[PDB]
């Protein structure tokens, strides 16, 4: 079964999809894919607990029918600099303004 | 050009809304006209008599966006094969994320407000071009 | 597999799959690997990414298909946005 995902860091989102029976370090693989860093210089998070590489997506709670095309589950991403990790920061999207009158 | 045959052969068919809206199944007549009926529920079905070469569109009951059925606009109901019904699926599309929106913005604006929204006229234009079975004849014709 | 990158107008940078991105013909245009898109706000191109995702998924399917969710707030944006990218 596919999951679909934002894997979050910064102000950098990326989309993808995953196989429920996947791993944490099989998604790192596919983050090292694109952003060019190893699996070793990445963390990822579901809020804000640490996943553990071994496991699969499924069991971190990233199941079929919670990320959903058209909503798809965050995974977090922090980078280490060096020697140590940064903290997870994930920079929000812009607000919404105020809806129009006549939209009331 | 678009209209049922008079055929006569009866032909049962379970309607069922496999959508999440309200649904309005259309008969087109034997003059091509279209005639509603009665509506269903979303994730509800009916059993209904209907006739081989007769056809039908289905449209959401309160803002006439259209919907599919088996995978396509119309349906016309089949020979029964062991004496059972054919079904008629009735789903969403997968709308453009234009008219999706379109359709969200009209369920939020009465349409003599349209003209306030800070859009370019051609949008305007597009939201008060609201869909309609007729239009869709023309069309399909 | 081969990703685009589209970056929005408050400089969130989103990284889709090149054959989603060309869901749009602008997008395609704008690539003949990264569009900067400076009236399109990251609430707003966030959830194109996630329309292409929906789109590719549920065209030519039989599995029942659900409602695409647009909230109030960036309904009217979201249309502006649609009707400059042609999706
Ligand atoms: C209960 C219900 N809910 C959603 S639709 C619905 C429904 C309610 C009643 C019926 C009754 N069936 C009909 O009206 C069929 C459907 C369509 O094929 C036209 N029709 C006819 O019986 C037509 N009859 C015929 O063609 C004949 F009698 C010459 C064979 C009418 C009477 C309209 C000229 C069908 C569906």
């Amino acid at each position: 079964m596919d999951v679909f995902l934002m894997i979050r860091r910064h102000k950098t989102t990326i989309f993808t999809d995953a196989k429920e029976s996947s791993t944490v370090f099989e998604l790192k693989r596919i983050v090292e894919g694109i952003l060019k860093r190893p699996p070793d210089e990445q963390r990822l998070y579901k809020d804000d607990q640490l996943l553990d590489d071994g496991k699969t997506l499924g069991e971190c709670g990233f199941t079929s029918q919670t990320a959903r095309p058209q909503a798809p589950a965050t995974v977090g991403l922090a980078f280490r600099a060096d020697d140590t990790f940064e903290a997870l920061c994930i920079e929000p999207f812009s607000s919404p303004p105020e809806l129009p009158d006549v939209m009331k | 050009v678009l209209r049922s045959v008079n055929s006569r052969e009866p032909s049962q068919v379970i309607f069922c809304n496999r959508s999440p809206r309200v649904v309005l199944p259309v008969w087109l007549n034997f003059d091509g006209e279209p005639q509603p009926y009665p509506t269903l529920p979303p994730g509800t079905g009916r059993r209904i008599h209907s006739y081989r070469g007769h056809l039908w569109l289905f449209r959401d009951a309160g803002t006439h966006d259209g919907l599919l059925v088996n995978q396509t606009e119309l349906f016309v109901p089949s020979l029964n094969v062991d004496g059972q019904p054919i079904f008629a699926n009735i789903t969403l599309p997968v709308y453009t994320l234009k008219e999706r929106c379109l359709q969200v913005v009209r369920s939020l604006v009465k349409p003599e407000n349209y003209r306030r929204l800070d859009i370019v006229r051609s949008l305007y234009e597009d939201l008060e071009d609201h869909p309609n079975v007729q239009k869709d004849l023309e069309r399909l014709t | 597999m081969m990703y685009v990158k589209l970056i929005s107008s408050d400089g969130h940078e989103f990284i889709v799959k090149r054959e989603h991105a060309l869901t749009s013909g602008t997008i395609k245009a704008m690539l003949s690997n990264e569009v900067n898109f400076r009236e399109i706000p990251s609430h707003v191109l966030s959830k194109v990414c996630m329309y292409f995702t929906y789109k590719v998924r549920y065209t030519n399917s039989s599995t029942e298909i659900p409602e695409f969710p647009i909230a109030p707030e960036i309904a009217l944006e979201l249309l502006m946005a649609a009707n400059f990218l042609d999706c």
